[PDB]
RNA sequence: UAAUAGCGCCGCAAUUCAUGCUGCUUGCAGCCUCUGAAUUUUGUUAAAUGAGGGUUAGUUUGACUGCAGUCUUGCUUUCUGACCCUGGUAGCUGCUCACCCUGAUGCUGCUGUCAAUAGACAGGAUAGGUGCGCUCCCAGCAAUAAGGGCGCGGAUGUACUGCUGUAGUGGCUACUGAAUCACCCCCGAUCAAGGGGGAACCCGGGUUGAAAGGAGAAGUCAUUUAAUAA
């Protein structure tokens, strides 16, 4: 449901320079608090096993750095911004590492389980029919299915008769009469080996890096490498890998996770202003287009409404949720605080705009807070329960807000969206009780006046990829791509799909479980290419470049998110299902929506 | 790259003879002269990517020539390191 | 002179139905006048797409209250228009070349005039090949993909752009030339700022192109250029 809106902040130099000095000084303990985990912390491998960072460890590394002679000059809210960012860095990276570990194991199982029909006969000492009969018994026992069969191979080895359980699993949890081609099986088993290899490589990841602004390592390395002689090829390359590294120009943003830690006001000139907790001397002026101003007026109205009411209304329902203050990169020459541009990005929960939507968040938080208090039931823990119960009481007192009746769709009408390489979207609206398609749309309809933009995107990707190649050979800085055009097209389709869902009173939009299509294609094309260029690895990589590149450029996750966002701002439910391997783009969309309807029970 | 006079000057000082057109002493010294003129520009023009390619090549050649000389004759190697101010 | 072919787009033409068009049998009959899918065809002063590089806190996509009245902000992006340029000297720096053959995701390709030296001057995005483009093709060059041939000197314990060299082509910093616009014209402000004067049309007020947004951090991938190494 959340959105991010933005404004540039304007102030006189003294204020934009003082804030830069604090952020160039704050950017450094964001580096030192990474290193205090990256190599200093002894428990680190226990966290990599569990997949989660302990909720207090970054604060317990930061608390003694608050008096460090290098870091002591900063407000209490700038240290909380440091702790926030470093918590979110590790809390992300450990959660990436854990899903990779789980995938590697979850296929190391399957590379053991996957056997040819002849190997099952040898391993069982029995007929492939005896295996078909035992596979029929195992389905009769089971009737969670695929997991239950995996568990019944992980348990219940059963005098190697788990051979028949692998026979079900390789057949997609079904009986098969046909006996398989050993060349097709060799390609299949090789794809798993490739996925296993690729996972054992990706299992090791570069320990998350800090944004060093100082150039000190680079300058020290330059004067070392030019005046001294390396003792090894490894040392001479270690200096090369440092000297090639581009250094950052921007400090990490400030994060203000409490909405009240931004204070709003109106300037004499009638313009809006803002100030931050601990920087309450530095008034900043808001500059934003009238297409976004209504939120910045709402910020000040939410604040005035609470202050006019003796704090009896809660910022648990303030339209602003959190702010990220960032320096966007400028152009040309000048001091960093005169060259770059302070920009304030406000997280906003869009459903807090209206009274009917605010009531949803009131019920959502009142249920979550009630459960929290009953799960809790020590000294400061009682003070925390005072924060919570003052919220649980205050959240019932309403802000005066715009009214708009909630959208309601028919529980039987669904929009199916089918994504692919040639057709980025294609739509079928199904009445699932009639089994009747109400409408279909192809791309030429689904973004209408804008259909020239798909042809533009394909021209621009091809044109600009060649210009980047020509530019790199000359060391030109000019490096451009179609990324913002692809982002616009994915947003045009997201608006049109939801406008169509509203038009037909659909209860939900259905999006495919595409999963990691990029890795799957990379393994399939490799297992095939190894049969056509054996030993010539450069020829294996050249086999289907344009197909592999087009799959790595395929924006399916960004279109899926663009539709999710616009649907949840409108109130339409999102649902999911398996996308058919065969059929036209329409048939894919039709069967996808009907499948998601069948999954209701 | 060096002026004509500057090459002639360097080769006449590190060369064992005026006809010593390409001994390791000469080559390493010339590379050292280039590198000493390129670090003064590359420390200032930090955006000049095309010159970092030139520097990293030119340092890596110097090291190969020195490793070859070290095994060939340690006395020539020691004198050359002294005369070029390297460590 | 040449560019025949291949590949990707753009419509144009059918042919086959529907997500469309007439009925009531709310699912059939019927056709292609539209709006759309699929195949196949085409290159016709057909039609439609059409990447030389740049320019505005531009306009419209906005909020609230019963389609009328108030308030309005200049954020981040995608197009369509319009206008401007096809650059100047002052240093620093990378790469490339004894000389040859093959010729690469190699460079170059417009109009007019003077020279017919390789370059100036004046026009300009129609700018080699086709309806429009390419890593494809044609023409010239090719040292700056790569491989091979090979001359004289230095080194020769494996190192050797390491010699035969003043030009070619880039990179970066400082100053500077034009547009600094959204119907034109003029005076200004760019961490802010607006104001003044007209042309045209509609029925003294408007009009004088539209459209989108959930943002940050970190790891990872794919190709694509450089460097190092066996």
């Amino acid at each position: 449901s959340q959105i991010t809106i933005q404004a540039r902040l304007i102030s006189f130099e003294s204020n934009r320079q003082q804030l830069w000095k604090l952020m160039a000084d704050l950017n450094t303990p964001l580096i030192n608090e990474l290193l205090c985990q990256l190599g200093q912390h002894p428990d680190f491998e226990k966290w990599q096993q569990k997949g989660k960072l302990p909720s207090t460890v970054v604060s317990q590394l930061c608390q003694p750095l608050k008096t460090d002679p290098r870091f002591a000059g900063q407000p209490s809210r700038l240290y909380m911004s440091a702790i926030h960012i470093v918590d979110y860095i590790y809390k992300s990276w450990l959660a990436i590492q854990k899903r990779l570990q789980q995938q590697l194991d979850g296929k190391t199982r399957w590379l053991e389980m996957l056997n040819s029909d002849a190997e099952l006969v040898e391993l069982s000492g029995d007929t492939l029919e005896a295996i078909r009969v035992k596979a029929a018994e195992i389905l009769a026992i089971a009737m969670s299915l695929s997991k239950t069969l995996f568990d019944a191979y992980q348990e219940t080895e059963d005098i190697k008769s788990r051979s028949a359980i692998s026979y079900l699993l390789k057949n997609g949890c079904k009986l098969t009469d046909k006996e398989e081609d050993s060349e097709k099986f060799a390609k299949r088993r090789r794809q798993v080996e490739i996925q296993i290899q690729r996972l054992t490589e990706k299992l090791i990841s570069r320990m998350p890096k800090g944004r060093d602004l100082t150039n000190a390592k680079w300058l020290e390395t330059l004067l070392t490498a030019t005046t001294t002689v390396a003792e090894d090829n490894a040392q001479a390359k270690r200096w090369q890998d440092i000297l090639l590294t581009r250094s950052s120009s921007l400090p990490f943003p400030l994060v203000f996770e409490t909405n009240e830690d931004m204070v709003w006001s109106k300037n004499q000139k009638g313009r809006l202003c803002v100030h931050f907790n601990g920087l309450s001397d530095l008034i900043f002026e808001v500059y934003c287009g009238n297409r976004q101003l209504h939120w910045f007026q709402r910020f000040l109205e939410d604040q005035q409404t609470k202050r006019k009411s003796k704090n009896q209304h809660s910022s648990g329902l303030f339209t602003l949720r959190n702010g990220h203050l960032v320096w966007l990169e400028g152009e040309g020459k000048g001091e960093p605080w005169n060259l770059h541009h302070l920009t304030l990005y406000c997280c906003v929960d869009n459903r807090l705009w209206t009274e009917e939507g605010t009531e949803i968040v009131r019920q959502e938080k009142a249920d979550e807070i009630t459960k929290f208090i009953t799960n809790m039931k020590s000294d400061t823990q009682q003070a925390l329960i005072q924060r919570k119960q003052s919220t649980l009481t205050r959240i019932n007192n309403s802000f005066e807000r715009p009214s708009q009746p909630l959208y309601q769709g028919q529980s039987h009408i669904l929009v199916g969206v089918s994504l692919g390489l040639e057709k980025p979207a294609t739509v079928a609206v199904v009445d699932a009780i009639a089994n009747k398609v109400l409408a279909y749309r192809s791309i030429k309809q689904l973004l209408g006046d804008n259909y020239e933009l798909l042809n533009r995107q394909r021209r621009q990707q091809q044109y600009l990829s060649h210009e980047r190649h020509k530019a790199q050979k000359n060391f030109s800085p000019n490096q451009f791509g179609a990324s913002e055009l692809g982002q616009h097209i994915d947003r045009l389709l997201a608006k049109a799909i939801v406008a169509l869902a509203r038009t037909y009173k659909a209860g939900s939009i259905v999006l495919p479980k595409l999963g990691d299509m990029r890795e799957v294609v990379q393994s399939e094309i490799q297992a095939i290419a190894e049969q056509k260029f054996p030993g010539y690895i450069e020829g294996q990589q050249k086999y289907a470049k344009q197909y592999r590149v087009n799959v790595h450029r395929w924006s399916y996750g960004r279109l899926i998110q663009s539709i999710q966002s616009k649907a949840a701002q409108t109130g339409i439910v999102i649902e999911e299902g398996k996308q058919p391997i065969r059929g036209s783009p329409h048939d894919k969309a039709k069967e996808l929506a009907l499948s998601a309807y069948n999954l209701r029970l | 790259s060096l002026s004509t006079e500057a090459t002639a000057k360097i080769v006449s000082e590190f060369g064992r003879d005026a006809n010593d057109t390409g001994s390791t002493e000469v080559q390493v010294a010339l590379l050292t002269a280039q590198i000493n003129h390129l670090q003064g520009h590359f420390a200032e023009h930090k955006k000049d990517h095309h010159s970092r390619r030139g520097l990293l090549r030119m340092v890596s050649q110097r090291r190969k020539l020195l490793d070859y000389l070290k095994r060939k004759d340690v006395a020539r190697y020691t004198q050359l390191i002294e005369r070029l101010g390297l460590r």
